[PDB]
């Protein structure tokens, strides 16, 4: 298709910037997410499994 | 709390002063107490005021009997003389049916 | 992007410490040495908190609550989940301001003004300094500081208040809260005075100077003057952040019993008959 | 080190200043007194100019000074007319509020009655001065920002006293007229309406009112910064912007990522000033009329923290061990 | 505005003057003090 | 033989004083230490 | 200037002297300090406008 | 009353959410006050920037200037921008600073950088000059603090450039505003300004810091010793300030 | 792949400062992260083990 | 391998300055995390061990 | 080696007093760590030792 | 050695005032801690000497 | 010559002399106060 004219509308420059963050505050709130429930926090799990 | 020598939050949590779960241990205590001044003046500290004490031991203001409060055993202190055990020497004073030295 | 008239000033140059190394903008901001380090304890408290609030089991941010260590573990440190995070992030949060501090002095240094504005935030970082370190070195324990939660830290001023059976007695309050009173009475008159010249009832020329010199001088009798209000604004606020330091620094540390009680001084003084 | 403007080093003096003049002819009701102060030139202008008195300055002044003698006077007999004892007892000393068994009925002037008819006269008091505002201000042909930012102010001390009085049905809702009186009634109120601290208009004005001490700072400082590019003068900043207005503006925009204009802080300063009163006002004015406890309004919305700890001080020590024995 | 060679000759021969003589009364002072009541 | 060019002198004896005075109050606080301790129960 | 501000440096002088002589014929601390804090005030300000 | 509109929600919390929502107008109302002027954005090649900004500009308002100035249309074209600014860009890209091409503190870049005003005089209510000389003010005199006439002039450097010989003041407000400099032969020709801001007056010497003995030849004259205009002011004060980093390359380079 | 075109887009000495923080700031928040649990506390196993 | 390019685009008397500020409290942050402790406290255990 | 070289980088008024004052510091502070624990007093170990 | 070039990089006026400063602060701070101590307050070993 | 100060190589050297005089006397009657003290009261 023609999505590549979203260039002609973003600055290159200003977007990889607001992805960058973006995306890295993605991560850190999913990974903390999954931190606070006790089925997936994988640093309980690891105390629970060695007992 | 001047009468104990502590502060507000000695008995109460300040931002709720009603909550019965926000109080601690003391608070319970202070409670009885309120019902003990409230016991000893009405019906021991006044009736005998007002039958034997003579006239400049009363009120200025009402010529009333002298009461007491939280204060008059407390003095300044948490508890009155520190905690000190004063009755363990004395059994006359510690039931009204017969000293129990055992 | 730029200003229309941002280019001329964008000048290489002016900082403290590190040179053209960090010398650059990003964005609108402008990157320095202490831009660095105000961006490293900025998001790493950031972080701690939001970490500290998944094992709290909450992300709400009214329900969010980092507290300092007990009474018991005095000036040491504690466990991370049971007080030493609220330490770490109060180190990041020093570190953080101090770093802003010193960042306002090398933009305000590049732009060749005056440092009012990093000394006036010293003031405030002063104010924060004798609340979480000061104060509880003098109390003798990390436990004394509030905590890091949007809610949680008004039950400590209200506990703090009433530590003292009245905080309102308080000599030092008292002259405290006379300056936030003011200061924001200062601060309506004066953004009025210059509004009030500047756009006039429609149809009518714009005023000047001493349109709003006369003005004061008509409706309370003085008038402080243009420069006056600015140079009697900043010290009234810088009074303000000072003697709210003072208040909390006396109370436990100099002060131990209620505040009403302070001034028996007054009441019995030897002048008063009985 | 560089001269820091806190203080002038030179004071010039020349003849008294008696102000600008129109068609509207002020000078008429101008005292034409003028007197310097070198004390206060140190800071500000040294010129204590002539006061233009009207008639709502006048009416003012006078109401407002029977308020001040009825309150005065009657803590004067409050203490059976000892000067000694009044002097000593000045900042407990007040005139309280009517009880509150006469609801909204005039009570005897030793429960309240003087209060009512001090609390009429300081209402005068105060509603002329604003006229006096609004009409000076139409009278220079300025605009009307000292008289609406003023209304703002009164709108809290009408609610406060007027308002709220007479929705709660009770004159024995009002603010007694006392130094340390006023002091325990706003503690009593927090108190006895749950806690105040979580009301939410009490916490929004509280960040009007710390933005507003914030942003003076701000901009007192600011200014200063930059008064070496003549940027005390901020009017004619604002019709041919200098060199004084950018760098203000660029050191704000290097910092936080946006700034203002000369005349945009004085719009920022005006609204975070004007609305600390305004969200007060409002809070005041539904405490009591619909929430009656904030505290449990705060675990009814789900936003009063919850703590697990214990709470007597024997869990955390003991008697003996906090006094060293 | 400085000082020349001329001038110290003068004020550090007043100086050191002076300091012997504030010495000359505390050595003294010292010496009858430990007499009365030594420190060691 | 002399040099005669001007010198601020007394700046380096300034910053030293007041860094000397820092190490100057946490020795003594450190040698006799908080003269009003202060002591506090938690009741919370 | 030069006299007004040493004018008023002999208030402040005196207030100290007036806290601690109060203190040594009794009286307290905080009582003493605000008879010396008026007696600055007082006095530093009357020779500061009695004499320039 | 007590009874909620439907849930939790009574009269307090709808308050609270007519708050936000003139709140968030509010913000949206003072932050475009504040782009009256330095827009478009532009970057640093002087072309307008693809990025705006979320906030619109607004709407034009107008001005009547006094003394018959005209009027003035915040939003719009700056003529206040200064052209064949003598910089040079020490990147190809985006955010980094500009390198002055020649002498910053004749060229006027950086922090002594001033910005094209008007060509005239500030005036008071009456329409004569607001900044006079005080031998043309009558009946003006110093009333307190340390009278500045007569006393020389230290440089930054300790060098003695001259003996103050007048100062200006603004006699709508009684308010000082600048030193006259009259410099020596073998400093200058003739007379400098230098406002009240930069100067230290001490017992027998003024001192300003920012400028060292040989920067006071070029300091921006005006044309006529009996006024000032708003860009010989803006020009004069913009010379001073940024001697406080061009006076010598230890101010330039890092202080650590 | 082509992925150096990134440098023809952002400059070399304004990227580095920019994962220079980020990384460490990685360094940094892990290890503390780790530090607050009770299982990979490295420190306080150490006096676990020492018995 | 080909590093030496790094001081093309950093200056290197700043980066010295920086990294020797950062090397200082970097040591001195973990020595005095390991003062917090018990077991790697060696002023402590000088006392144990002595009595 | 050759690290004789770092004079033509660094300025060597400038790190004099710099080394000057750090050291100071970092001897102070670290004297009185030593006096602020008990074993590490020499002070309080005369006056033991007296007894 | 060859120290006497130190005076070369630094101002002997500078340094002669600075340690004057620097070394009465030290005289003053070691006597002062010399009394908190129960052992080294000749102040208090006379008046135990004497009785 | 390398000089930041602005003396000659030869004026360092005498004006050390007279410094380093002047040090050694200090650190004489230092050294001859310690050892005084040490056998007056040893603090080893
Ligand atoms: C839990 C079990 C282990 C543990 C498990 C791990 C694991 C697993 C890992 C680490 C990693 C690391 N750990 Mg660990 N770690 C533990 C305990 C510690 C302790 C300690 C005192 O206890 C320390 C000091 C460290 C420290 C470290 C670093 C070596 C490293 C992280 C790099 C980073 O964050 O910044 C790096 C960021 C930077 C940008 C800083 C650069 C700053 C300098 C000054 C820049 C100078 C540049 C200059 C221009 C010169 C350039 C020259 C070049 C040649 C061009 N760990 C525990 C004991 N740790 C991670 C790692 O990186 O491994 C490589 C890793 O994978
Ligand atoms: C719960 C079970 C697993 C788990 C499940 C998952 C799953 C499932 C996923 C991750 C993903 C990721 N996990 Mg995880 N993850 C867990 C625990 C961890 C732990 C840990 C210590 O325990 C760590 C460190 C991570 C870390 C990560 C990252 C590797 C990644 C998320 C990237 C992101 O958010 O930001 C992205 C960051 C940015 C975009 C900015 C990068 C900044 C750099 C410095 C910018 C440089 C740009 C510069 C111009 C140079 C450019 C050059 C290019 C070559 C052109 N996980 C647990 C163990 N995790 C997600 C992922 O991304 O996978 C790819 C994924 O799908
Ligand atoms: C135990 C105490 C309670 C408390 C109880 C209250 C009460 C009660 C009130 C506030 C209110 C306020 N609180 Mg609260 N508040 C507490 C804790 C705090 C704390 C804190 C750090 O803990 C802070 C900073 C505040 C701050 C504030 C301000 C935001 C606000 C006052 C508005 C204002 O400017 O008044 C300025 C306005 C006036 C002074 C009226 C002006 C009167 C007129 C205009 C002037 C007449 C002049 C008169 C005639 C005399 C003139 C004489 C001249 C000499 C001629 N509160 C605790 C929880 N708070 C107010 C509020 O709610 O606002 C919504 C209020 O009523
Ligand atoms: C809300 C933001 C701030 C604010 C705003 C604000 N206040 C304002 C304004 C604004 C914008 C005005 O324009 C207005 C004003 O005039 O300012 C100069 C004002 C004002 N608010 C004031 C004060 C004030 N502001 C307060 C607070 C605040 N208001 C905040 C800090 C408060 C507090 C803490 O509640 C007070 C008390 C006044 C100074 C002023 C207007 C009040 C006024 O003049 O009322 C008319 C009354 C009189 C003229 C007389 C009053 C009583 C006298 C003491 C009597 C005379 C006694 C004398 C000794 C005679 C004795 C005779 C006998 C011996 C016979
Ligand atoms: C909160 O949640 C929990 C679970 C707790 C959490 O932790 C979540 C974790 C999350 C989200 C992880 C997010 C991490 C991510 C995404 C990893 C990014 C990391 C990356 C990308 C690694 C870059 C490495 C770059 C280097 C190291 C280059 C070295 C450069 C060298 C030095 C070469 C330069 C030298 C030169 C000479 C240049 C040449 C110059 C000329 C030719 C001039
Ligand atoms: C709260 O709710 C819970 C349930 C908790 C929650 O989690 C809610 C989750 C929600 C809402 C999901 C929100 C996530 C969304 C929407 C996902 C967006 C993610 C996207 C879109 C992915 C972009 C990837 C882009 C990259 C990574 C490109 C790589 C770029 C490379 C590097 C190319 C650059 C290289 C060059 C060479 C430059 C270009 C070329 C030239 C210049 C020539
Ligand atoms: C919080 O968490 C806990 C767990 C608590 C924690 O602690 C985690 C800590 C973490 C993660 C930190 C990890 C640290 C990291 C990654 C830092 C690596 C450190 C590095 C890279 C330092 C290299 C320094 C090299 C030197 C020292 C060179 C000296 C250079 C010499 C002096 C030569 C220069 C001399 C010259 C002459 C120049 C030549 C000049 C000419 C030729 C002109
Ligand atoms: C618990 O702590 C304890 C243990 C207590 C403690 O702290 C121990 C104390 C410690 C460690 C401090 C150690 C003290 C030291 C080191 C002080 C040395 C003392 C000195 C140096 C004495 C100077 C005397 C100067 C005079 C009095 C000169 C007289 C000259 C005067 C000024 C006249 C000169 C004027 C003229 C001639 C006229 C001018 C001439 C011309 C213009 C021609
Ligand atoms: C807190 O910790 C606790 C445990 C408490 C602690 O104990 C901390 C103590 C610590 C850390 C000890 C730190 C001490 C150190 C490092 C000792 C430095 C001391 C030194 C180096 C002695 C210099 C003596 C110089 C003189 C005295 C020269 C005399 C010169 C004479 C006067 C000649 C005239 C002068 C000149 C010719 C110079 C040129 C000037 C002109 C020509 C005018
Ligand atoms: C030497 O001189 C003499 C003279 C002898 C003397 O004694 C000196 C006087 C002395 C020392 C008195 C010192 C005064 C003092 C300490 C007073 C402080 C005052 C204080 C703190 C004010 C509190 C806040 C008041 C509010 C918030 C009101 C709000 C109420 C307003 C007004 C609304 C109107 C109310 C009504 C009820 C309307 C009634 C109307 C009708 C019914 C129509
Ligand atoms: C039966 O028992 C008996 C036998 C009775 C018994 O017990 C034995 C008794 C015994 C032994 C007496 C014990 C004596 C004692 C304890 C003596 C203490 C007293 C001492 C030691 C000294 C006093 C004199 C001090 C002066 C008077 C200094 C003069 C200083 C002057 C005022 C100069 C100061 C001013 C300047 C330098 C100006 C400088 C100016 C510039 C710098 C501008
Ligand atoms: C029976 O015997 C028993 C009782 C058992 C016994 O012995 C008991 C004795 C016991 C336990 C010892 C107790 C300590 C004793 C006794 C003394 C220690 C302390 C001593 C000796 C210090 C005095 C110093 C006096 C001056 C006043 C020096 C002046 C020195 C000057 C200051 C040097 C500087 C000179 C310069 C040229 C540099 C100038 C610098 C600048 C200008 C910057
Ligand atoms: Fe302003």
């Amino acid at each position: 298709s023609k999505f590549y004219k979203i260039w002609l509308i973003f600055d290159p420059r200003r977007v990889f910037v607001a992805q960058g963050v973006f995306l890295f505050l993605l991560a850190a709130m999913i990974h903390l997410v999954l931190l606070s429930t006790e089925h997936f926090n994988w640093f309980e799990l690891a105390a629970a499994n060695a007992a | 709390s001047n009468s104990l020598g502590r502060n507000c939050v000695f008995c109460h949590n300040s931002r709720a002063f009603y909550d019965p779960a926000q109080h601690t241990p003391q608070w319970a205590t202070a409670m009885l107490g309120i019902s003990m001044v409230q016991e000893l003046n009405n019906e021991w500290i006044v009736p005998i005021g007002e039958a034997h004490l003579p006239p400049e031991r009363l009120g200025p203001v009402y010529n009333d009997v002298p009461k007491l409060a939280c204060k008059t055993c407390h003095k300044g202190y948490q508890q009155p003389l520190q905690g000190l055990n004063v009755v363990a020497d004395w059994p006359e004073l510690a039931t009204t049916e017969g000293p129990f030295y055992d | 992007a730029l200003l229309s008239f941002e280019r001329k000033y964008r000048v290489r140059g002016g900082t403290l410490i590190g040179g053209d190394l960090f010398d650059f903008w990003v964005g609108p901001f402008y990157v320095g040495f202490f831009g660095v380090t105000t961006a490293f304890f900025a998001l790493l408290g950031t972080i701690l908190i939001f970490w500290g609030a998944s094992q709290q089991g909450t992300f709400n941010p009214w329900l969010i609550n980092i507290a300092p260590p007990d009474l018991s573990y005095g000036l040491g440190m504690a466990p991370l989940m049971e007080g030493g995070l609220w330490q770490i992030i109060t180190i990041c949060a020093i570190g953080a301001f101090v770093s802003w501090a010193l960042r306002e002095v090398e933009i305000c240094r590049k732009l060749g003004m005056g440092y009012h504005v990093p000394f006036a935030f010293s003031v405030a970082i002063f104010a924060y300094v004798t609340l979480v370190v000061f104060r509880p070195l003098l109390m003798g324990a990390w436990g004394h500081g509030f905590p890091y939660g949007i809610w949680s830290h008004l039950d400590w001023v209200s506990n703090t208040g009433y530590a003292y059976l009245h905080f309102h007695y308080n000599p030092a309050h008292m002259i405290a809260v006379t300056f936030f009173f003011t200061t924001t009475l200062a601060l309506a008159l004066h953004g009025a005075l210059v509004l009030s010249a500047a756009n006039p009832p429609k149809g009518e020329e714009v005023k000047g100077p001493d349109n709003e010199d006369t003005f004061f001088r008509d409706f309370i009798g003085y008038s402080i003057g243009t420069l006056g209000i600015h140079r009697v604004g900043l010290l009234l606020a810088l009074n303000a952040g000072f003697w709210s330091a003072v208040c909390i620094i006396i109370s436990g540390p100099v002060w131990t019993k209620g505040w009403p009680e302070w001034w028996n001084w007054w009441l019995e003084m030897p002048i008063w008959p009985s | 080190p560089e001269y820091q403007n806190i203080f002038t080093q030179v004071q010039v003096q020349g003849p008294a200043e008696l102000g600008v003049d129109n068609e509207n002819n002020l000078t008429e009701e101008r005292t034409t007194g003028t007197g310097f102060s070198q004390l206060i030139g140190w800071i500000g202008n040294a010129q204590l100019g002539p006061i233009y008195l009207g008639w709502f300055g006048i009416i003012s002044l006078v109401t407002g000074t029977l308020w001040f003698n009825i309150v005065g006077f009657n803590m004067l007999s409050q203490v059976g007319y000892s000067i000694p004892e009044f002097i000593r007892q000045l900042f407990w000393l007040a005139l309280e509020p009517p009880s509150p068994e006469y609801g909204l009925r005039m009570p005897p002037l030793d429960d309240g009655g003087w209060f009512i008819i001090a609390s009429f006269f300081l209402l005068v008091s105060v509603i002329s001065w604003w006229l006096r505002s609004y009409q000076l201000a139409e009278m220079h042909k300025m605009g009307k920002h000292v008289a609406w930012a003023f209304a703002a102010a009164i709108w809290l001390f009408l609610v406060l006293g007027l308002f709220r009085p007479i929705l709660m049905g009770s004159w024995s809702e009002a603010v007694p007229y006392g130094i340390f009186p006023h002091l325990d009634w706003t503690t009593a109120f927090s108190i006895r309406y749950g806690n105040l601290y979580y009301n939410p208009f009490h916490a929004l004005s509280i960040v009007f009112l710390y933005g507003s001490v914030l942003l003076f700072a701000m901009h007192g400082a600011t200014i200063l910064a930059v008064t070496r590019f003549g940027g005390d003068r901020e009017l004619e900043q604002i019709y041919d912007r200098g060199t004084a207005s950018e760098r203000a503006g660029l050191f704000w925009r290097w910092t936080m990522g946006f700034n203002a204009t000369m005349e945009g802080i004085h719009r920022w300063a005006w609204w975070f000033a004007v609305l600390t009163p305004i969200t007060g006002g409002i809070g005041i004015l539904l405490t009591g009329t619909v929430v009656d406890n904030w505290f449990l309004w705060a675990v009814e919305h789900n936003f009063a923290p919850d703590y697990t700890q214990d709470y007597g001080y024997e869990a955390y020590t003991t008697y003996d061990g906090f006094l060293g024995r | 505005t400085g000082l020349t060679d001329e001038q110290a000759q003068e004020l550090h021969s007043v100086y050191m003057s002076g300091l012997w003589l504030f010495s000359a009364v505390a050595v003294v002072a010292h010496l009858a003090t430990f007499i009365w009541r030594p420190w060691f | 033989w002399n040099s005669k060019n001007p010198t601020d002198i007394y700046k380096p004896a300034i910053v030293v004083g007041v860094a000397g005075g820092a190490v100057f109050a946490a020795a003594l606080l450190v040698s006799w230490g908080q003269p009003l301790a202060t002591d506090s129960m938690q009741t919370g | 200037m030069t006299c007004t501000i040493t004018c008023w440096g002999i208030g402040v002088l005196l207030g100290i002297m007036t806290t601690v002589g109060l203190m040594v014929v009794g009286w307290s601390f905080l009582q003493g300090a605000f008879m010396g804090v008026l007696a600055w005030l007082i006095v530093g300000g009357v020779l500061a406008v009695a004499v320039c | 009353m007590e009874e909620t509109f439907f849930g939790n929600f009574d009269l307090a919390s709808l308050s609270l959410w007519l708050f936000y929502g003139f709140f968030a107008l509010l913000i949206y109302y003072l932050q475009t006050e504040n782009m009256r002027e330095g827009y478009p954005l532009e970057d640093d090649d002087g072309n307008t920037a693809a990025n705006q900004g979320p906030f619109p500009l607004p709407k034009e308002k107008t001005f009547k200037l006094q003394h018959g100035r005209g009027e003035l249309t915040l939003p719009g074209e700056d003529v206040q921008r200064r052209d064949n600014l003598a910089l040079r860009k020490t990147a190809h890209g985006n955010g980094f600073p500009m390198e002055p091409t020649g002498d910053p503190m004749l060229d006027g870049v950086g922090p002594a950088s001033w910005s094209k005003r008007r060509d005239v005089p500030e005036l008071d209510a009456h329409g004569h000059p607001k900044i006079v000389p005080m031998s043309a003010a009558e009946g003006f005199g110093v009333s307190a603090g340390t009278d500045p006439r007569g006393l020389p002039v230290m440089a930054g450097d300790g060098e003695i450039v001259g003996l103050v010989s007048d100062m200006w003041i603004d006699e709508a407000e009684q308010l000082v505003r600048y030193l006259e400099i009259e410099l020596d032969p073998e400093w200058g020709d003739g007379k400098r300004l230098v406002q009240r801001e930069m100067v230290r007056i001490k017992s027998d010497r003024v001192k300003v810091r920012s400028i060292y003995g040989k920067h006071f030849k070029n300091v921006p004259k005006t044309k006529s010793p009996n006024q000032v205009t708003l860009l010989e002011e803006d020009k004069i004060m913009a010379y001073y300030a940024g001697g406080t980093l061009y006076a010598d390359e230890s101010r330039l380079e890092p202080q650590l």
